[PDB]
């Protein structure tokens, strides 16, 4: 699809069989989701945002479907104001910015 | 660092 | 232009005569620039993201050129780690996400 930016670009994603709303975020290197349980082991990761750095859990090779497009990659889990889809998965679904 | 903006 | 998300979408903008580097950020409601002086009056505001909140000065009706396209709107100034062009100005240059 083509998504304009008059409103937040929030889309539906599916992870672990659950539907969730998430923000397509070109300013994010990575994908950060609100607290949830994911399979496997996790490793520590520090991320920096507008308000400073926080510690999150890193889960690799996680299946997630975004607006109908499948992606498998790294998902970070931690205290985030909203579920964020970052460039690591935006590139997997072929997303680009255009003007 | 991993930047989330 | 069509901008890839393999790398951070950093572009050159011009504001107050000054040329600067800024991040096209569909995850940001507003545009936030690193500390600088702007003309006109401003009012304080708090904005949040990963890491929490930061206090910024809000200036209205500021003109910026983004990759040659003029855009007018509110510009917040504060301790952001990088200049961020948010949706309030991305809409003005006809910026969309496509996949
Ligand atoms: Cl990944
Ligand atoms: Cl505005
Ligand atoms: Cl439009």
């Amino acid at each position: 699809p083509q998504i304009t930016l008059w409103q937040r670009p929030l889309v539906t994603i599916k992870i672990g069989g659950q539907l969730k709303e998430a923000l397509l975020d070109t300013g994010a290197d990575d994908t950060v989701l609100e607290e949830m349980s994911l399979p496997g082991r996790w490793k520590p990761k520090m991320i920096g945002g507008i308000g400073g750095f926080i510690k999150v859990r890193q889960y690799d090779q996680i299946l997630i479907e975004i607006c109908g497009h499948k992606a498998i990659g790294t998902v970070l889990v931690g205290p985030t104001p909203v579920n964020i889809i970052g460039r690591n998965l935006l590139t997997q679904i072929g997303c680009t910015l255009n003007f | 660092y991993d930047q989330i903006l």
